[PDB]
């Protein structure tokens, strides 16, 4: 029936599907056909699916977080020793229940979690993230003093997408260069960013460079923002600087050539530290000081 | 009775609050203590090979083998005079070497298991399942767990590596031990050793005994040691309810260096370990010894060179005083290898909640 | 060499009761190795796992208790669970597992010894012990006691048979330093011989006895001796010498 | 305590280094791509030299040649350089005594055997010496004393028993043994002439020989006299102890650092380790003795010359020295190996606690082990060497080779089995 072909399905639409949420819901799908009563048949093949889809991972980092989820969910189900079948219509109900879920968690993001800018404080948002783009669309909707400063993001030209994106809502804006970044800390405000997921030790794991960005702010005094959905956090530990477990290249020094061919190997995933963080916001409550590492524990009672 | 007062050389102007000071050779004690106990006070007084880990699991040892001896009297009940000798016993310990958290916690446990069973059943039934309780609970808390640790590190260490270490933690030469043997990588090993006690000496010659690329410095040369070498690893003792890191001399020096060059530290610990005492610095309370370790004359232990120094008490206005433990800084260390396989040093007391 | 199923069936039923020894654990639950129900692994859960520390108790080698919840007659999974144990019931599986462990010893050592595979004497083993009797380790510790289930069916081998007896339970030695100061002696020897052996009996030195005494299981041997010393004893008691016992 | 002449005994050790010492004089060859003999001149002057006399004999055009050559021969020079000119192949007493003939010998004489480098002041040891001396009129000689590595294990061809004094630091026995290598003879002699007199009897055997005499005006006349004696420390110390003329001292000198000197290969081998490391106290190739000489110090016990040329990406291990004008390739594992002077070395080549000698050509895809090159042999494409493969004079190693382990090759242009001529003996070429 294949995972694969599902996340395939999806390409132009996005834009509110959470990824996390869709591989979720492809999962629940694969499950519900083969029998989830029993787990000596079920759950082993589950996780060979998951394994197979981390091997045929092109540069994706939420899916694995997303599947051990889905696992923990499953084992929390079957704690009430009741029966077995309606303990599964149950975890059956709960996919569409999850993805449904996304979008109220989203809502409530944007109604509460909105306060930050009111009296016209600039903003220097990287790394794309659907969250914080609905925050602001939805922060133009209520109507408030504010102005975007937007830093140039070279992976394929997501900065220009970024840029487009920005125009269909009505809102003056500015490209700076992540190298004039050291420059500009004076007239804007605050910095916020989106994440592709939180760490164990609770730094955050990014784009093309957000740790020089971090750097900056810690530098200036000015405070460093994450704004992501609560359910990026993966069993992963940058121990050092410059350490993540990536599908490419961690800077590879090319041979002499001469045509002029290897070159673009730069670093298009970077970590920073977690004192960094001054605030993160999520659906489940404003929390952020050791909030995740919390959470996991919670998760894995250990 | 005991013995009271007399102590050698100056007592200082500051960090004046803990014992420093004592009995050393021994001479008239009640005539009722178990000597097991003496001698271990005898070893850990005079200790150079100890550091936070085996302490425990050594007076774990002895408790044992006191239960095993132990008889009950005819007259009075199971516990009764036991408390007495329980209090009688960590008095001796004091005097000869200061109550580590690791062994407060096991107190606690006794105590709780002394709770547990009330003066009702026969001698030779009860002890044999406390004995056999205490073994299950050393075999899940401890070695388990330093296996897990271990595994843990195993899988966290990458291709090509050199490493700079410090400590007599018997965690860390597990590992280091594990990475020469089991695992066969490119592993470069870099020793820092300390004045008060040759830890550093020890971890080199138990490396030799293996056969590892083995490269011997100290405190003060570092500045030219870097000058290619990436991970700093480091041993703690115990893990306060602030989230600083409370453990023994040179570590958190090396640490400060790790951060300024680059590459952060990480650090090892156990999920027994942790306090609920609140001290964000060294002068709270610490473990001081005699000035008599800071008396020998480089080189080796054994050596004994009439030179320059070799007086205290008859020198005016002269304070010679060393600190063991030390408390580093909290941002510093990034990596903590726990019961939890991994996490952040800032949690401070999520595991002491759950117990 | 270990193989093959305990019982006449393969994959186990409905209700039924196993044994798991765990090698790891902590994922999904653990994916271990029967001893109760054949060496081929199966899967028990971390949700029925948890009754009343959780991480600790089980790990490695200690012994864990499994109920077959849902069984896959085709192509080979099997459920086990630990927290449906019908309350003390897990003693008892405790138990039916240990025993299952000391069968497959006892049907080890013969394996080896006469070069023969392990499923046919399991197969040989298993009819008038773990159907008839109950279980096979207590049939084998009644045959121990007195012979009465092994005569149920005919054994190819006797030699294998023995060899377990041995294992279960023997020449003790014992050297009685005669210093005779009698007037008949040589007689009184010969009466004490043809008291004692009816084991076997050596002589290197003139004044030294050596004797060995072939014990039943081992403890049975204690008595024999002392029946030969107070003979011995009896014999130079009449005549007029002694005889020193060390 | 001022104004003493040095007496060097050179061309004495030959054969001894079974492949080399055929066509070039023992002491001439290089220790770390410089000539031996330079440490040993270097070390007198520390001393406390005036006028420096040399014993030369196999190949004594050369040394004379070196003399010239050499830095001591200019007018600048408190001491001058006047080789002793003496019929092929003679002992030590028979060298002793035509010195006697001759006629120099002043006072406290130095005389020192093979060549020794040390870390060790002088002075302090002269001093010593002076103030025994003026003790009682009949004393002879010093003897130099090292303590060795713990136990002894390494030590076969020269583990000397000193049975010792602590008072008067006095020699009662010497021995030597073959025990480690061959168990025929694991043993230990005590002789009684000696033992109601001393009373404080210690029984020492880790202790390390060194070879450098200072020596009285009796010794030559002692030698002249009694002519049986043609070695130095078999015979004659045993000699003196046993009374042979009544009433005399000796001394043995002990010292805690570090001194060894030069006898077999492997040692030899752990004396240049020694070097590279920082052992030696103010014995460093940093400094420039030679002058001519222009090395300077780098981390991680690195030695490297001016005008050295190494390419990017190569590991290097642990202590690595380099001789001035050398090319190194790409690819390259370098480790505890010395590489001489103007040597060019190829492509992708793993070493590991080799030697190698003055203008070397290291061929493509070879691996080094624990081996030795001497100078002008090269090595060429696919050679596979084992641990104390010793290579003579000009050897020519061409395409594909494999020797196992302890191979020594010959050095002259005859007994051993590979000769100087084209290919190693897989297939039978040679004279």
């Amino acid at each position: 029936f294949n995972i694969t072909e599902t996340y395939l399905r999806f390409l132009e639409e996005d834009t509110e599907m959470t990824m996390p949420i869709a591989a979720i819901e492809a999962l629940v799908t694969l499950l519900r056909i083969k029998t989830p009563e029993t787990a000596a048949e079920m759950i082993n093949t589950i996780k060979s699916s998951t394994e197979e889809l981390i091997k045929s991972i092109p540069n994706s980092v939420s899916l694995r977080a997303g599947c051990d989820i889905f696992m923990r969910f499953v084992l929390r189900n079957l704690h009430l020793y009741g029966d077995w079948e309606n303990c599964k219509q149950h975890l059956i109900e709960n996919g569409q229940l999850f993805v449904s879920r996304a979008k109220k968690s989203r809502n409530k993001i944007a109604e509460i979690g909105v306060d930050f800018i009111a009296d016209d404080d600039i903003i220097l948002v990287h790394g794309y993230s659907r969250a914080v783009f609905s925050l602001l669309n939805h922060a133009a909707n209520k109507f408030i003093r504010f102005r975007c400063v937007v830093t140039e993001s070279r992976p394929s030209k997501q900065g220009n997408q970024l840029y487009t994106l920005l125009e269909q809502k009505g809102i003056p804006v500015t490209l700076i260069v992540d190298s004039a970044v050291g420059a500009v800390i004076d007239k804007v405000d605050k910095v916020f960013v989106g994440a592709e997921g939180v760490a164990e030790s609770g730094g955050i794991i990014n784009l093309v460079g957000t740790y020089s960005v971090g750097v900056l702010a810690h530098n200036a005094r000015k405070p460093f923002y994450v704004v992501t959905e609560s359910h990026k956090f993966v069993r992963m530990f940058p121990l050092s600087s410059d350490d993540l477990p990536m599908a490419g290249p961690p800077l590879d020094f090319t041979r002499r050539t001469d045509d002029l061919e290897d070159a673009l190997r730069g670093p298009t995933i970077d970590y920073t530290a977690q004192e960094y963080i001054t605030a993160l916001i999520t659906d489940l409550g404003v929390l952020t000081p050791s909030a995740v590492s919390e959470e996991l524990i919670k998760m894995w009672y250990d | 009775p005991g013995i009271s007062s007399v102590i050698p050389t100056v007592l200082e102007q500051s960090f004046d609050n803990s014992s420093l000071i004592s009995v050393k050779e021994l001479l008239l004690n009640k005539d009722l203590i178990h000597p097991s106990i003496l001698l271990l006070t005898s070893h850990l007084a005079h200790y150079k090979i100890v550091g936070s880990i085996p302490r425990c699991i050594a007076m774990l040892e002895v408790f044992q083998i006191v239960i095993k001896d132990y008889q009950t009297p005819k007259g009075t009940t199971l516990s009764r005079n036991l408390t007495s000798y329980l209090s009688h016993q960590i008095d001796l310990l004091k005097k000869a070497r200061p109550l580590s958290v690791t062994m407060g916690n096991a107190i606690r446990w006794l105590k709780q298991e002394i709770s547990l069973i009330d003066p009702s059943t026969p001698d030779k039934a009860a002890k044999k399942d406390l004995c056999e309780k205490i073994g299950q609970f050393a075999k899940e808390k401890i070695e388990l767990a330093d296996q897990l640790i271990i595994d843990n590190a195993s899988t966290q260490i990458e291709e090509s590596t050199t490493i700079v270490t410090y400590g007599s933690s018997k965690v860390l030469t597990e590992l280091l031990l594990h990475n020469a043997i089991s695992l066969k990588k490119n592993i470069k090993v870099i020793v820092v050793d300390s004045r008060p006690l040759f830890e550093g000496r020890k971890m080199a010659e138990t490396l030799r005994n293996a056969g590892v690329n083995v490269m011997y410095a100290l405190i003060t040369s570092l500045d030219t040691i870097f000058n290619d070498v990436d991970y700093v690893f480091l041993g703690a003792h115990s893990i306060l309810s602030n989230g600083f890191l409370y453990s023994r001399a040179g570590t958190a020096m090396l640490a400060m260096s790790a951060k300024r060059r680059n590459i952060p530290v990480l650090v090892c610990c156990e999920s027994l370990k942790f306090s609920q005492r609140v001290q964000l610095d060294s002068v709270t309370f610490n473990e001081l010894a005699d000035p008599n370790d800071l008396v020998n004359i480089d080189y080796e232990n054994p050596v004994e060179r009439r030179g320059n120094k070799g007086a205290l008490l008859n020198q005016f206005i002269k304070e010679r005083k060393f600190e063991k433990k030390k408390l580093a800084m909290e941002n510093k260390p990034k990596g903590n290898k726990i019961g939890g396989k991994k996490g952040s040093e800032g949690e401070s007391k999520d595991a002491s909640n759950e117990e | 060499t270990s193989h093959c199923r305990f019982y006449e069936n393969k994959y186990p039923e409905i209700d039924d009761i196993v044994m798991v020894n765990v090698q790891q654990i902590a994922e999904m639950g653990a994916y271990v190795k029967l001893l109760e129900y054949d060496n081929i692994e199966g899967m028990i859960l971390l949700s029925e796992l948890s009754r009343r520390s959780i991480q600790k108790l089980i790990r490695v080698g200690k012994n864990d208790v499994a109920v077959v919840l849902r069984v896959d007659k085709e192509k080979g999974y099997i459920d086990l669970s630990k927290r449906r144990v019908s309350s003390e019931d897990i003693i008892k599986c405790e138990e039916k597992y240990q025993k299952s462990k000391t069968v497959h010893s006892i049907l080890r050592y013969c394996a080896e010894k006469f070069q023969i595979p392990l499923e046919e004497l399991y197969k040989t083993i298993a009819w008038p012990l773990s159907r008839k009797f109950g279980h096979a380790y207590e049939a084998f510790k009644l045959s121990i006691i007195d012979e009465t289930v092994w005569e149920g069916i005919e054994p190819p081998s006797k030699d294998v048979l023995d060899e377990l007896k041995n294992y279960i339970s023997v020449k003790i030695r014992a050297d009685v330093e005669v210093s005779c100061f009698s007037y008949e002696g040589i007689d009184a020897i010969k009466d004490a011989l043809k008291s004692a052996e009816d084991v076997k009996v050596k002589l290197v030195a003139a004044p030294l006895y050596v004797l060995t005494t072939q014990a039943l299981d081992k403890q049975k041997g204690i008595e024999q001796l002392e029946s030969a010393i107070e003979k011995i004893t009896e014999v130079i008691t009449k005549y007029g010498g002694v005889c020193n016992i060390t | 305590e001022d104004r003493l002449q040095a007496v060097v005994l050179t061309d004495s050790y030959e054969t001894r280094f079974m492949p080399l010492t055929a066509v070039k004089p023992r002491c001439l060859l290089p220790l770390a791509n410089v000539p031996l003999i330079e440490y040993t001149l270097e070390f007198l002057a520390k001393a406390g030299v005036h006028e420096v006399f040399l014993i030369c004999s196999s190949h004594a055009n050369q040394i004379n040649d070196y003399i010239e050559n050499s830095k001591w021969n200019l007018p600048w020079s408190p001491f001058k350089i006047t080789t002793i000119m003496s019929p092929e192949a003679r002992c030590t007493g028979d060298v002793m005594r035509d010195l006697d003939n001759r006629g120099i010998i002043t006072g406290d004489f130095i005389l020192v055997s093979g060549d020794v480098l040390t870390n060790i002041d002088f002075s302090k040891m002269l001093e010593f010496h002076k103030k025994m001396h003026l003790q009682d009129k009949d004393h002879i000689s010093t003897m130099c004393l090292s303590k060795a590595s713990t136990y002894p294990k390494t030590r076969t061809i020269e583990p000397a028993a000193f049975v010792l004094d602590k008072s008067t630091s006095r020699c009662i026995y010497y021995q030597d043994l073959p025990l480690p290598s061959s168990r025929e003879k694991t043993s230990i002699q005590i002789d009684p002439e000696l033992l109601d007199n001393v009373d404080e009897f210690v029984i020492r055997n880790d202790l390390i020989d060194c070879r450098i005499d200072i020596c009285t005006s009796h010794v030559p006349l002692i030698f002249q006299e009694n002519f049986d004696y043609q070695s130095l420390r078999t015979d004659f110390v045993k000699g003196v102890i046993s009374s042979d003329i009544l009433g005399k001292h000796i001394y043995a000198y002990l010292t805690d650092e570090y001194a060894v000197r030069v006898e077999s290969w492997q040692t030899y081998d752990t004396i240049s380790q020694d070097f590279l490391g920082r052992w030696c106290y103010p014995l460093v190739l940093d400094s420039n003795i030679q002058d001519d000489q222009t090395y300077s110090y780098e981390s991680r016990h690195i030695y490297k010359e001016k005008d050295v040329v190494l390419a990017q990406s190569c590991k290097i291990g642990k202590c690595t020295a380099i001789g001035s004008g050398t090319k190194i390739g790409e690819g390259t594992k370098i480790e505890n190996s010395v590489i001489g002077r103007n040597c060019q070395i190829g492509e992708n080549i793993r070493i590991k606690n080799s030697f190698i000698w003055d203008d070397c050509i290291i061929g493509n895809n070879s691996i080094i082990d624990h081996s030795l090159i001497a100078s002008n042999a090269t090595l060429g494409s696919n050679v596979r060497l084992n641990d104390g493969c010793i290579i003579g004079f000009n050897v020519k190693i061409d395409d594909n080779m494999d020797l196992d382990r302890n191979t020594k090759i010959s050095a002259s242009p005859q007994d051993l089995d590979d000769q100087t001529l084209a290919v190693s003996i897989v297939g039978d070429k040679g004279v």
